[PDB]
């Protein structure tokens, strides 16, 4: 199937196409639970090809990033380390090391924060839970026309996750704490409404969250 | 819990009125501070001009 996925991959205008279907993570989740020769070949093969064969710039971005996404090129490390008899394992690995050697750099920001919104992967990560990110970025909530603020307002809206949601109103609390303007913003997007619900939420996480955003927005 | 998180509310009211009853205080202060500074600099700047010309 990796073979299939390979063949599919030799065309720059399929490279371009084929992003639709998902299909880095069940790659990247193979590359880590399949060390077999054949399949680990097959897997570097895939992704070099579409990479490689990326001729846009945002498409060669997007695979880089994707597998970086999915943190292939830590894998490709413990790949370089385990012992492989065959070059077009090693150069393959080493080539996608070079290039997720880009995007690693694009993920390793604050922005591991983007992809966490981007993604719906709200939790406890050390960059939710960091008041550098905050201290240094905070206003950026705003980019993208308000896009993360958007995510984090629909994600307050609809989730089912108490930590999402008390991750989201901790998100909102530092945002105000940081970004004072950030106060007038969520109450133009009437966020606080969301808040001011979740204080009666059934877990006492999200109502503590809640109050203690409520507190960050109300209070001095 | 929840009644002890509305004594939290009231203190948060509470706080809110009394930094809000602040807020006014000082800027009440600092408009008749002001009041005094620029009306003293402007008559005394036009006043000394003016005894100059004559």
């Amino acid at each position: 199937m990796i073979f299939s996925i390979w063949l599919l991959a030799f065309s720059p205008q399929m490279c371009e196409h084929l992003r639709r279907y998902n299909i880095i993570p069940v790659l990247s989740d193979i590359l880590q639970e399949s060390v077999k020769e054949k399949v680990t070949r097959i897997i570097l093969a895939a992704f070099r090809n579409f990479l490689e064969k990326s001729t846009e710039r945002e498409t060669r971005q997007e695979y880089a990033l994707a597998m970086i996404q999915c943190k292939v090129l830590k894998q490709l490390e413990n790949l370089e380390q385990q012992k492989y008899d065959d070059e077009d394992i090693s150069e393959d690995i080493k080539f996608l090391l070079e290039k997720l050697g880009e995007s690693v750099q694009d993920l390793s920001s604050f922005d591991e924060y983007s992809s966490e919104l981007k993604s719906g992967r709200l939790e406890w990560s050390p960059v939710h839970k960091s008041e550098k990110f905050w201290r240094e970025n905070a206003v950026r909530l705003n980019e993208k026309n308000y896009e993360l603020l958007k995510i984090l307002t629909k994600l307050l809206e609809v989730s089912d996750d108490p930590q999402v949601l008390a991750v989201a109103a901790h998100d909102v609390g530092e945002y105000v704490r940081h970004y004072p303007r950030g106060k007038r913003v969520i109450e133009q997007l009437g966020g606080k409404q969301l808040v001011m619900n979740h204080m009666h939420h059934e877990d006492q996480q999200v109502r503590y969250n809640a109050l203690l955003a409520v507190q960050k927005l109300m209070v001095h | 819990s929840d009644a002890d998180v509305q004594k939290q509310i009231k203190h948060m009211m509470a706080f809110i009125e009394q930094e809000a009853n602040e807020k006014a205080e000082e800027i009440d202060a600092k408009a008749e501070e002001e009041f005094n500074i620029e009306k003293g600099r402007l008559v005394q700047t036009q006043r000394l001009k003016i005894m100059e010309y004559y």
